C-alpha cells in the first residue's frame, strides 16, 4: 500500500480529506494549529495514490505527502 | 445482512466482475426523500426509490464518488453508508468509519502516520542505508 | 517579528526561500507556526501566503512608524 | 547447387538440426519452464 | 601564411561563378564586392578566415555592432524591468507597456556600456547570493 | 577581494592562450 | 452564449469573404488569367508574384504566356 | 582448410564444462 | 504471494502483471533487495563480475570458433585486400533460391555473412595464420570462461567470501590494477608481439612447439642486461617489406619509426611492441605509488584531507577543500561506477578517433565498411557509457551522498552553485543552437535561391593551425612540425626526433585518414557536435544536480531515483525525476552521435568515391546532407530487393525497414500514456470475462505498463530502431559500393 | 478613445509593431544594399 504522512505544518483546513476519493484521511483533534485539528491517514490500505490531497493542500511545502509503495488490487484501482 | 431496495436499472456493462465474487465487493446504502434519477458511477442512469436504497459496486471509490458528488452535493442526502462485503459473507461498515464524516473533526480519533517535524527535515537516504527505513519513516 | 514587518524566509523547502515577504499577522497562541507571511509572487500552486515560525524568518525592515 | 541450404564446413547437419531446436522447438518448453518459475506460490 | 585561400578576383572557379550568374540586382554588385574584398577557396565560394592580422576591422566591426545592439536591447529591457518593480502592479506593467518608462529606458540604454560599467563598479549590477531564491541542496 | 590565487591561475592560462595565439599569428616561431 | 455564436459566425463569414476577395483580386491583378484563357492546355495558372529583394524572385517560375 | 568433424565435436564437448559451471554459478547467485 | 521475485516481497505480493515486469527491472539493483547488507552486496557483485567476465570470454571464443569453422581466414590471408572476410554461415530454412545464390559469395559454396568487425585483420596482425590456431584459441577461451565461472562460484562459498574490509581496501587494489592488471598485462602483450607477432609478420612461424628455443632477436637477452638496448632497434623492416614474408624484412624488435608500414598502411608491429613495453614500464611504476603493507607509499585519505602546503595553510589541493572525499568514493559504489563509465566512454571515443586515423591492423584501413562499422560502434558505445556515468552520478547524489560528511568540501560547493552551472550550460547550448542552425538555414536559403557564393563559410582556422602544427603542409602554414626549421621539428638540444620522418610521411600522405583536410562544412558540423555535447551534458547535469530536489520538488531525494511524477498538482510534474533526465538525455546522446557518425561517414564516403568536392560543397547547407548523403546513398540499400530480384543487400534492406518499424513503435510508447491503455485493458477484461469457450483466465491481472516502464520501453524501441536503421544504411551504402 | 490608446500599448500589439518596424528596416536594407556579407560591410562599391 501507499504511505500517507502528515507533517506538523498542517493548518487543519480539511481540504485534503474532502479531496480524497477513497476516504483515506480524516480530521483528528490537535493543538499545533489555530484550527485545533490535523489530518490523519488511518486507511492507507484504500489509498490509490491519486495525490488529490497534495493538490488540495495549501501549505508550502506540503503538509501531506504520498509515497507510492507496494501495489495491491485496490491501490491500482482495479474493478476486476 | 444489508437491507434496502436496489435502484431501478435495466442492466449495464460497468457492473460487478469476477472480483466481486472472488475477492471483495462494496455496498452503498442510503435513504432518499423521493424517487429520482441519479447517475451510476460506471455509466448510465438509474432511479433511486422512494424508500431506502442499496447499490452494489466494484470499488470503494465508486461509493465515495456517488455519496459525495451526487447524494450529498446534489440530492442533499447525508445518511449513506459504504460497507465492504467479502465472499464468505462478512460485512463491515467502512464509511463513515465512526458515524461522523471524516472531514469533520471528531473526538477520540488518534493521529495516524503523523510526523512531528516539517517535511524539509527528513534525513538524507545516505544516513539510512541498509537499515530498511525510509526518510519519511525516520524518527 | 510583528505585523507589517518585512522578512526573509529561511525555510529551505519553501518556494520563497531567501525571498522577501510581508508579515500579515502573528498568532499569540502556542501554535507551531504562528506568523502569517504574504508574498508578491505566487508559488507553483498559485498560493501567496504561508505560515512560518519565528526562527524561520529574518527581519529585514521594521514596520512603518 | 544453390537451390538449398548447404554447408561445406564440417558437420553441416549441425545447423540443420540446431536451428530448429533453438528457434522453434525448445523455446516453447523454455517459456513454459520460465512461466512455471514465475507463477509459483510462496 | 595561409595559401589555401586566394583573393576571389584571382580564383578561376569564382570567375566562372561570376560569369554564369544571372544578370539581376542580386548578383552584379554583390559579385563585384566579393571579387574585390573576399577571399575564396578552391570551390570558388567566399570563405571567412580568422587567421589574418590584416582586415581585422572586417571582424571587429560586425562583432562590435552586434554586441552594441544586443547590449542596447538587453539594457533597455533590464532598466524597464527594474523601473517597474517599484510599481504596485508590475505584471500589468509587463502586459501593458508603459510608453514614458520604455522611452526613458531606451534613451538610457543608448549609452549602455558606460552604465553597465558604472553599475558593475558600484556593485549595483548584481544581487547578493543570499538574497536570491534557491532550492534546497 | 582581489582573488589572488584565482587571478594568478587565470592569468597563467590566459598567457598560455596568448602564446599559442602568437605562434598561430606568426608573431613568434 | 447563442448571441455570441451568432455574432462570431458573422465575423467568420466576413473573414471568408475577405479571403475570397483576395483570391479574386490576385487573379485579376497579379495573374496570367487572360493568357491561360487563351491557351488553357499550354499555360500554367499563376496568380502569385513575389518581389525581388533577397533573390526570392527566382520563385517567379516561367508559367507560360 | 577449416576444422574437421572431430574438432567441432570436441569443442561441443568442452563447452559443456563452462555450461555446467555457469549453471552452478547462476544457482549459487540465486541463493 | 509468489516466490518470484525472491528479492522483493512488495513485488511478490503484487497481483498484476506489473510484478513480472518490475521483477526484471530491479533484479540487478542489489541495494534495494530485501534484507541486503553491504557485505552481501559486495560479494554478490563480485560473483556477478566473474559471470560477466566469463560471458565476455565465451563471446570471444564463439567469434573465434565460428571464424575457424565456417569462415575463410586462410584464404583471406593470401589476399587481404580483395577477399571478403566471412563472419559465419547462414542457415535460414525459409530462404528462397535467389536469396541462397545472393548470399553465397566470398569464395564460399554456402550462404555466408561478411564479417565487418575487423577480427580478421586483428588476428592477422597478431600473428595468427591457420584455422587450427583460431580453434585452439577458442578452446582456450572456453576453458578460461569455465575457470572464471568456477572462481565466481568459489568466492561465494563461506570460506572464500571476502570481507567488507577486503572490498574497501582501495590502495592495494589500485596498486595491483595499475602495476599488475595494466602493467604486467601490457608487458605480456609486448612479449607476445616480440616473440610471436613480429616473426610471423616476417614469414617465420613461432608457436608453442618452438617458441622456447627460437629467440626473437639475434642479440638475445644478453643485450638487454648489458645495457645494449640499441641492438634491439637496429635493422628495422625496410620500406619495401612485404607483410607475412621475409622479403625486405629486418631483425629489430623495438623500433620507433613512426608513421605507417608502406604496404599494410598500418602501424609498425615493432612500434607497437615498444609502445606496450614503455606503457608496461610506466604502469608498473605507477602501481607503487600508494602504501599497502610496508609504510612507503601515499595515503589517499591523507592526500584528500591534507591542509598544509609545505607549512603554508591551504584549504586543500589547488587551495580547494577535498576533505572527506575518501569516504565518499570508498562508500559509494555509484560514484566509482560513474568514474568507471566516464573513463570507459572517453576511452571508447579515443579508440574510435584514433583507429581510423592511425590504423593498427594490416590492411584494415582499406576495408572501408569495417572502418565505418568500428568507428560508429565505438562512438555509440562511448555515448552510452557517458549517459551511464551521469545517470549513476545522479544515483550517487540521491542514495550515497549525505551533506554532513561532505560539509564544506568541493562536492558541496558544486551542489551550492548548481544553479549557475545549469544556467551557463543552458546559455552555451542556446548560443550554439541558435547560431549553428541560423547559419545552416541561411546557407540553405542562399543555395536554394541560386546564390551559393553568398553563404557564410567560416574557415576552421584553429583546427587547420593545429593540423599544420602537427606537420600538415597542405594549408601553407609554416609553424612547428610543418616548418622544418622550427625548433619543434629539429628538437635542437638532442635531435632525437626519430619519429618525425615517418610521422610526416604519414601526415602528408593523401591516401589515409591522418588529419583529413577540413573546410567550412567541417567547421559547421564540429559546432553542431559541440551543441549536441553541451545539450546532452546540460540534461544529464541538471538531472544529477537536481536529483536531491528543486523548487518544484524540494523533497525529491525521499522519492528515489526513478519515480513517475509527483502528480498534476503545483502545475504538473511530469518527467521530474533524475531517471527522467537520463531518459531525456538518451535522446540527445542518440542525436549527437547521429550527427557525429553522419559526418564521419559522409566525409569518408566522399573520400573513398574520389568525390571530395561533393562533401566540400554540399556539407555547408543542410539540404546537402539531406540530398547528397541520405537520399543519394539510399538507392542501393533500398534496391536490395525489388520486383526484379534480390541481391546480397536484401538483408540490410529488410533490417533498414525493421529499424524504421521499431522506431515507429517507440512513438506509440512515448506519445500515448498510461490511462488510455488502462481503460482499454479494462474493456478487454470485460470482453474476456463475458465470452464463452474462453476457459483461460489471468493469474496476474492485466494492467497497462507503468509510466516509468512506458518511458523505458519507448526509449528502448527508439534506440533499437535508431541503431538498426543506421547500421543497415551504413553497411549497405559502404559495402554496396566497395568490397 | 483612451481605451483604444491603452489597448495599443498591449504586449502583443507592441511586439507586432516592433517586429514589423524591424522587418521593414531589414527589408529596405536588403533592397537598397543586397548581398552584404561579412568582410564587405561599410565598404565602397567597386
Ligand atoms: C490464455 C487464454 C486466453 C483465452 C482463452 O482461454 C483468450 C480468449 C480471448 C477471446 C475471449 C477474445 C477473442 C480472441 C481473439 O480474436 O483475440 C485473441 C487472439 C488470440 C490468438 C489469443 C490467444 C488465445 C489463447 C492464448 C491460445 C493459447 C494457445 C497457445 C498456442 C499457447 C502456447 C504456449 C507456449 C508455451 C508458448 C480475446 C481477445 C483478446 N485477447 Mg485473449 N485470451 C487468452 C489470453 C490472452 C493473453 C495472454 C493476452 C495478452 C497478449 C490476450 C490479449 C487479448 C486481446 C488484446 C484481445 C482482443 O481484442 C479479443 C477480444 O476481447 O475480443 C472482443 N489474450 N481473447
Ligand atoms: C544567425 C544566423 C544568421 C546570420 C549571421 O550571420 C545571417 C547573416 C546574414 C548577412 C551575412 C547577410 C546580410 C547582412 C545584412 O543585412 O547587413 C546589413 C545590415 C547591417 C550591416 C546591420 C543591421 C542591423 C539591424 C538593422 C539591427 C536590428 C536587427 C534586429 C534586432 C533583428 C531581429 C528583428 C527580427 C528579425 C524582425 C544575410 C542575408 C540573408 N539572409 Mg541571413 N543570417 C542568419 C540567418 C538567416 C535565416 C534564418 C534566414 C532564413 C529566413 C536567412 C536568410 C537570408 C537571406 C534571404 C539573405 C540575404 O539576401 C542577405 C545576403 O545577401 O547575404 C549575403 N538568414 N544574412
Ligand atoms: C557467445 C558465443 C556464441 C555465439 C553468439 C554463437 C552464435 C551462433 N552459433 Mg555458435 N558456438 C559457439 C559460440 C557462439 N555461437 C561455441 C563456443 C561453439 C562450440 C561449442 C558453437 C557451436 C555452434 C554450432 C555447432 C552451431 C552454432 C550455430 C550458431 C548460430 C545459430 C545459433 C545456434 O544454433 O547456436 C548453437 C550453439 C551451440 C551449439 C553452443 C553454443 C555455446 C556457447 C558458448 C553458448 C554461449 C552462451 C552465452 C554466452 C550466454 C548468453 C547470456 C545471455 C544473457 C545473452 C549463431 C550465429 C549454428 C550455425 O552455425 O548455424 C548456421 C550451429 O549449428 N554454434
Ligand atoms: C528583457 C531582456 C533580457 C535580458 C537582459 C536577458 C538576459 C539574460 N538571459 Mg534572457 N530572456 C528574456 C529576456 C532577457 N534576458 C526573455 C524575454 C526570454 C523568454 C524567451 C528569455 C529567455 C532566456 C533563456 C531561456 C535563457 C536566458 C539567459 C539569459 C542570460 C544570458 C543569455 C542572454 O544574454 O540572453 C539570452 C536571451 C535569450 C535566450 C532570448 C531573449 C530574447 C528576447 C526576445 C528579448 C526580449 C527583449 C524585450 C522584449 C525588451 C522589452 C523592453 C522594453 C519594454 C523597453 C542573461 C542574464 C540564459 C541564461 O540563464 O544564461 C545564464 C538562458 O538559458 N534568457
Ligand atoms: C487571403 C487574403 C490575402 C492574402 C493571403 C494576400 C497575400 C498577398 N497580397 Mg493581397 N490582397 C487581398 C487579400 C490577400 N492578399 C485583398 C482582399 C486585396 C484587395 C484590397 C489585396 C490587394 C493586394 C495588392 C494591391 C497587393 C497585394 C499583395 C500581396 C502579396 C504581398 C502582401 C504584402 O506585402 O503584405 C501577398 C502574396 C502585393 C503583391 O502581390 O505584390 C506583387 C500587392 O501589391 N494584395
Ligand atoms: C595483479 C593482480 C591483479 C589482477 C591482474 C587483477 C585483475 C582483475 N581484477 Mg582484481 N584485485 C586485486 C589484484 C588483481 N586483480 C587485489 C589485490 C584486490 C584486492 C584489493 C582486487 C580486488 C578486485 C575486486 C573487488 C574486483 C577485481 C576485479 C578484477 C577484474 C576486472 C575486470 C577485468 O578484466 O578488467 C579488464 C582488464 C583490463 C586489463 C582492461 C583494461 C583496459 C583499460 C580500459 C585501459 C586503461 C580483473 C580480471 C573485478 C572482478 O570481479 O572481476 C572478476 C572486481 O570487482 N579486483
Ligand atoms: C549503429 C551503430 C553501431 C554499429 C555500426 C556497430 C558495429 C558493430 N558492432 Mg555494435 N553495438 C552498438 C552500435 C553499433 N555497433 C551499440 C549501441 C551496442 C550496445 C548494445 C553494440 C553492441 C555490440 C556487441 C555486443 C557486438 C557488436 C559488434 C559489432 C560489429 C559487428 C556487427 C556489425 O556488422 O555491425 C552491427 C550492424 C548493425 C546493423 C547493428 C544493428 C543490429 C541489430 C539489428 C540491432 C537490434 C538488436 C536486436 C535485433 C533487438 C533486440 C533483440 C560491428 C563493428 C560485435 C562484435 O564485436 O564483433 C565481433 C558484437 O559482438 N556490437
Ligand atoms: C558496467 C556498467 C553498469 C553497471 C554495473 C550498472 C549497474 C546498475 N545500473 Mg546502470 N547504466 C549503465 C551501465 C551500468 N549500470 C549505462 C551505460 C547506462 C546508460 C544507458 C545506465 C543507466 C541506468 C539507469 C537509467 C538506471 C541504472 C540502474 C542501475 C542499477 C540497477 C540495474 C537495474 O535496473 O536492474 C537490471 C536492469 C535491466 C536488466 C534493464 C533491462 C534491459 C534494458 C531495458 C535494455 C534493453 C535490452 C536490449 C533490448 C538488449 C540488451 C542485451 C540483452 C542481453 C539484455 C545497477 C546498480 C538503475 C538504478 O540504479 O535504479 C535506481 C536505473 O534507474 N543504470
Ligand atoms: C528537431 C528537433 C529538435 C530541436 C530543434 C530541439 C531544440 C532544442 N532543444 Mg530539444 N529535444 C528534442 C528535439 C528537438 N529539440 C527531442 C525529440 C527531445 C527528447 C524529448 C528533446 C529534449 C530536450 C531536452 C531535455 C532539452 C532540449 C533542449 C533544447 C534547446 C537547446 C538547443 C538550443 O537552445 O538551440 C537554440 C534553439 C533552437 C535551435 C530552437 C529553434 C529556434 C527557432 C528556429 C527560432 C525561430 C524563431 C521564429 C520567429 C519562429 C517563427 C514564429 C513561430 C513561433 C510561429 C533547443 C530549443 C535543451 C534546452 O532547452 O536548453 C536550453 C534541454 O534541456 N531538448
Ligand atoms: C578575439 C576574438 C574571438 C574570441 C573571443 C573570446 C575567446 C572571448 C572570451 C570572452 C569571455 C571569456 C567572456 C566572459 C564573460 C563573463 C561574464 C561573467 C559576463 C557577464 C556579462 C554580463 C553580466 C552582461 C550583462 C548585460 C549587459 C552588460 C548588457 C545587456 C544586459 C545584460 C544584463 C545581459 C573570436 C574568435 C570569438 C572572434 C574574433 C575575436
Ligand atoms: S493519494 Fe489520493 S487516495 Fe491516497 S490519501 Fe491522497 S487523495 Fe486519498
Amino acid at each position: 500500500s501507499h504511505t500517507v504522512k502528515i507533517y506538523d505544518t498542517c493548518i487543519g483546513c480539511t481540504q485534503c480529506v474532502r479531496a480524497c476519493p477513497t476516504d483515506v484521511l480524516e480530521m483528528v483533534p490537535w493543538d499545533g494549529c489555530k484550527a485545533a485539528q490535523i489530518a490523519s491517514s488511518p486507511r492507507t490500505e484504500d489509498c490509490v495514490g491519486c495525490k488529490r490531497c497534495e493538490t488540495a493542500c495549501p501549505t508550502d511545502f506540503l503538509s501531506i505527502r504520498v509515497y507510492l509503495g507496494a501495489e495491491t488490487t485496490r491501490s491500482m484501482g482495479l474493478a476486476y | 445482512t444489508l437491507e434496502g431496495q436496489t435502484p431501478i436499472f435495466g442492466g449495464g456493462t460497468g457492473g460487478l466482475l469476477t472480483k466481486a465474487e472472488r475477492e471483495e465487493k462494496y455496498v452503498i446504502t442510503w435513504t432518499s426523500p423521493k424517487e429520482q434519477v441519479f447517475e451510476m458511477p460506471t455509466g448510465g442512469s438509474a432511479i433511486m426509490r422512494q424508500g431506502k436504497n442499496k447499490l452494489e459496486i466494484a470499488r470503494k471509490e465508486y461509493g465515495i464518488a456517488l455519496g459525495g458528488q451526487q447524494l450529498r452535493a446534489k440530492f442533499k442526502i447525508n445518511d449513506y453508508k459504504i460497507y465492504r462485503v467479502y465472499p464468505n459473507g462478512e460485512t463491515q461498515m467502512i464509511h463513515p468509519a465512526d458515524g461522523v464524516f471524516p472531514e469533520k473533526v471528531n473526538q477520540g480519533r488518534p493521529k495516524v502516520r503523523y510526523v512531528d517535524r516539517n517535511i524539509g527535515s527528513n534525513p538524507s537516504p545516505a544516513k539510512l542505508k541498509f537499515s530498511g527505513v525510509q526518510p519519511y519513516d525516520a524518527p | 517579528v510583528e505585523r507589517g514587518s518585512k522578512v526573509r524566509i529561511l525555510r529551505r523547502e519553501s518556494y520563497w526561500y531567501q525571498d522577501v515577504g510581508l508579515v500579515a499577522s502573528v498568532d499569540k497562541s502556542g501554535i507551531k507556526y504562528p506568523v502569517i507571511v504574504r508574498f508578491d509572487k505566487v508559488n507553483y500552486a498559485g498560493v501567496n501566503t504561508n505560515n512560518f515560525a519565528d526562527f524561520e524568518l529574518l527581519e529585514i525592515e521594521k514596520p512603518k512608524a | 547447387d544453390m537451390t538449398q541450404l548447404t554447408g561445406s564446413y564440417a558437420a553441416s547437419w549441425l545447423p540443420w538440426i540446431m536451428i530448429p531446436l533453438i528457434f522453434y522447438i525448445l523455446p516453447f518448453p523454455v517459456f513454459a519452464l520460465i512461466f512455471i518459475w514465475i507463477e509459483k506460490e510462496a | 601564411a595561409n595559401s589555401t585561400l586566394v583573393p576571389c578576383s584571382k580564383s578561376p572557379a569564382f570567375q566562372a561563378r561570376m560569369k554564369n550568374a544571372p544578370d539581376t540586382y542580386y548578383f552584379n554588385k554583390p559579385f563585384k564586392a566579393y571579387a574585390k574584398y573576399e577571399l575564396c577557396g578552391t570551390d570558388g565560394l567566399p570563405h571567412l578566415p580568422l587567421d589574418r592580422l590584416d582586415r581585422a576591422t572586417d571582424v571587429l566591426v560586425p562583432i562590435g555592432l552586434f554586441l552594441y545592439v544586443a547590449g542596447f536591447i538587453g539594457w533597455s529591457g533590464r532598466s524597464y524591468l527594474r523601473a517597474t518593480k517599484s510599481a504596485s502592479d508590475p505584471e500589468m506593467k509587463e502586459i501593458f507597456i508603459d510608453l514614458p518608462l520604455a522611452l526613458q529606458s531606451i534613451s538610457k540604454a543608448v549609452l549602455w556600456p558606460l552604465l553597465a560599467l558604472q553599475e558593475f563598479l558600484s556593485g549595483d549590477l548584481t544581487a547578493r547570493d543570499e538574497e536570491i531564491p534557491i532550492s534546497p541542496r | 577581494a582581489p582573488f589572488p590565487f584565482r587571478t594568478i591561475v587565470s592569468l597563467i592560462l590566459l598567457a598560455g592562450n596568448i602564446l599559442v595565439a602568437a605562434i598561430y599569428f606568426h608573431i613568434i616561431n | 452564449i447563442s448571441r455570441k455564436i451568432f455574432a462570431a459566425h458573422f465575423g467568420h463569414l466576413a473573414v471568408i469573404f475577405i479571403w475570397l476577395s483576395g483570391m479574386y483580386f490576385h487573379g485579376a491583378k497579379f495573374s496570367n488569367f487572360e493568357a491561360w484563357m487563351a491557351n488553357p492546355t499550354g499555360v500554367k495558372p499563376s496568380a502569385q508574384v513575389v518581389w525581388s529583394l533577397v533573390g526570392q524572385d527566382i520563385l517567379n517560375a516561367d508559367v507560360g504566356g | 582448410m577449416n576444422i574437421s568433424d572431430t574438432q567441432v565435436f570436441v569443442a561441443l564437448v568442452v563447452a559443456l564444462l563452462p555450461g555446467l559451471l555457469a549453471f552452478r554459478l547462476a544457482t549459487e547467485l540465486y541463493k | 504471494a509468489t516466490k518470484f521475485p525472491k528479492f522483493s516481497q512488495d513485488l511478490a505480493q503484487d497481483p498484476t502483471t506489473r510484478r513480472i515486469w518490475y521483477a526484471m527491472a530491479t533484479a540487478h539493483d542489489f541495494e534495494l533487495h530485501d534484507g541486503m547488507t553491504e557485505e552481501n552486496l559486495y560479494q554478490k557483485i563480485f560473483a556477478s563480475h566473474f559471470g560477466h567476465l566469463a560471458i565476455i570470454f565465451l563471446w570471444a571464443s564463439g567469434v573465434l570458433f565460428h571464424v575457424a569453422w565456417q569462415g575463410n581466414f586462410e584464404q583471406w590471408i593470401k589476399d587481404p585486400l580483395n577477399v571478403r572476410p566471412i563472419a559465419h554461415a547462414i542457415w535460414d530454412a525459409q530462404f528462397g533460391p535467389p536469396a541462397i545464390e545472393a548470399f553465397t559469395r566470398a569464395g564460399a559454396t554456402n550462404p555466408v555473412d561478411i564479417c565487418y568487425s575487423g577480427v580478421y585483420h586483428w588476428w592477422y596482425t597478431i600473428g595468427m595464420r591457420t584455422n587450427n590456431e583460431l580453434y585452439v584459441g577458442a578452446i582456450f577461451l572456453l576453458l578460461l570462461a569455465a575457470l572464471f565461472l568456477f572462481a565466481g562460484w568459489l568466492h561465494l562459498q563461506p570460506r572464500y567470501r571476502p570481507t567488507l574490509g577486503w572490498f574497501k581496501s582501495a590502495e592495494p587494489r589500485l596498486n595491483h590494477h595499475l602495476a599488475g592488471l595494466f602493467g604486467v598485462s601490457s608487458l605480456a602483450w609486448a612479449a607476445h608481439l616480440i616473440h610471436v607477432a613480429i616473426p610471423e609478420s616476417r614469414g617465420q612461424h613461432v608457436g608453442w612447439d618452438n617458441f622456447l628455443f627460437t629467440p626473437p632477436h639475434p642479440a638475445g637477452l644478453g643485450a638487454f642486461f648489458t645495457g645494449n638496448w640499441s641492438a634491439y632497434a637496429q635493422n628495422p623492416d625496410t620500406a619495401q617489406h612485404v607483410f607475412n614474408s621475409s622479403q625486405g624484412a629486418g631483425t629489430a624488435i623495438l623500433t620507433f619509426l613512426g608513421g605507417f608500414h608502406p604496404q599494410t598502411q598500418s602501424l609498425w608491429l615493432t612500434d607497437m611492441a615498444h609502445h606496450h613495453v614503455a606503457i608496461a614500464v610506466l604502469f608498473i611504476i605507477a602501481g607503487h605509488m600508494y602504501r599497502t603493507n610496508w609504510g612507503i607509499g601515499h595515503s589517499i585519505k591523507e592526500m584528500l584531507n591534507s591542509k598544509s602546503f609545505f607549512g603554508a595553510k591551504v584549504e586543500g589541493p589547488f587551495n580547494l577543500p577535498h576533505q572527506g572525499l575518501y569516504d565518499t568514493i570508498n562508500n559509494s559504489l555509484h560514484f566509482q561506477l560513474s568514474f568507471a563509465l566516464a573513463a570507459l566512454g572517453v576511452a571508447s571515443s579515443l579508440t574510435a578517433q584514433h583507429m581510423y586515423s592511425m590504423p593498427p591492423y594490416a590492411f584494415i584501413g582499406q576495408d572501408f565498411t569495417t572502418q565505418a562499422a568500428l568507428y560508429t560502434h565505438h562512438q555509440y558505445i562511448a555515448g552510452f557509457l557517458m549517459v551511464g556515468a551521469f545517470s549513476h552520478a545522479g544515483i550517487f547524489w540521491i542514495r550515497d551522498y549525505d551533506p554532513e560528511q561532505n560539509k564544506g568540501n568541493v562536492l558541496d560547493r558544486m551542489l551550492r552553485h548548481k544553479e549557475a552551472i545549469i544556467s551557463h550550460l543552458s546559455w552555451v547550448s542556446l548560443f550554439l543552437g541558435f547560431h549553428t542552425l541560423g547559419l545552416y538555414v541561411h546557407n540553405d536559403v542562399e543555395v536554394a535561391f541560386g546564390a551559393a557564393e553568398k553563404q557564410v563559410l567560416i574557415e576552421p582556422v584553429f583546427a587547420q593551425f593545429i593540423q599544420a602544427a602537427h606537420g600538415k603542409a597542405l594549408y601553407g602554414f609554416n609553424t612547428l612540425l610543418s616548418n622544418p626549421d622550427s625548433i619543434a621539428s629539429t628538437a635542437w638540444p638532442n635531435h632525437a626526433n626519430v619519429w618525425l620522418p615517418g610521422w610526416l610521411d604519414a601526415v602528408n600522405n593523401t591516401t589515409n585518414s591522418l588529419f583529413l583536410t577540413i573546410g567550412p562544412g567541417d567547421f559547421y558540423v564540429h559546432h553542431a557536435i559541440a551543441l549536441g555535447l553541451h545539450v546532452t551534458t546540460l540534461v544529464l547535469v541538471k538531472g544529477a544536480l537536481d536529483a536531491r530536489g528543486s523548487k518544484l520538488m524540494p523533497d525529491k531525494k525521499d522519492f528515489g531515483y526513478a519515480f513517475p511524477c509527483d502528480g498534476p498538482g503545483r502545475g504538473g510534474t511530469c518527467d521530474i525525476s533524475a531517471w527522467d533526465a537520463s531518459y531525456l538525455a538518451v535522446f540527445w546522446m542518440l542525436n549527437t552521435l547521429g550527427w557525429v557518425t553522419f559526418y564521419w561517414h559522409w566525409k569518408h564516403l566522399a573520400i573513398w568515391e574520389g568525390n571530395i568536392a561533393q562533401f566540400n560543397e554540399s556539407s555547408t547547407y543542410l539540404m546537402g546532407w539531406f540530398r547528397d548523403y541520405l537520399w543519394l546513398h539510399s538507392a542501393q540499400l533500398i534496391n536490395g530487393y525489388n520486383p526484379y530480384g534480390t541481391n546480397s543487400l536484401a538483408i540490410w534492406s529488410w533490417m533498414f525497414l525493421w529499424g524504421h518499424l521499431a522506431w515507429a513503435v517507440s512513438f506509440m510508447f512515448l506519445i500515448t500514456w498510461r490511462g488510455y491503455w488502462q481503460e482499454l485493458i479494462e474493456t478487454l477484461v470485460w470482453a474476456h470475462e463475458k465470452t464463452p469457450l474462453s476457459f483461460g483466465y489471468w493469474r496476474d491481472k492485466p494492467v497497462a505498463l507503468s509510466i516509468v516502464q512506458a518511458r523505458l520501453v519507448g526509449l528502448t524501441h527508439f534506440t533499437v530502431g535508431y541503431i538498426a536503421t543506421y547500421g543497415a544504411f551504413l553497411i549497405a551504402s559502404t559495402a554496396g559500393k566497395f568490397g | 478613445m483612451q481605451h483604444v490608446f491603452k489597448y495599443l500599448t498591449l504586449a502583443p500589439v507592441m511586439a507586432t509593431f516592433t517586429m514589423v518596424a524591424l522587418s521593414v528596416v531589414l527589408i529596405m536594407l536588403q533592397i537598397w544594399f543586397p548581398g552584404l556579407q561579412y568582410g564587405t560591410y561599410f565598404k565602397p562599391t567597386p
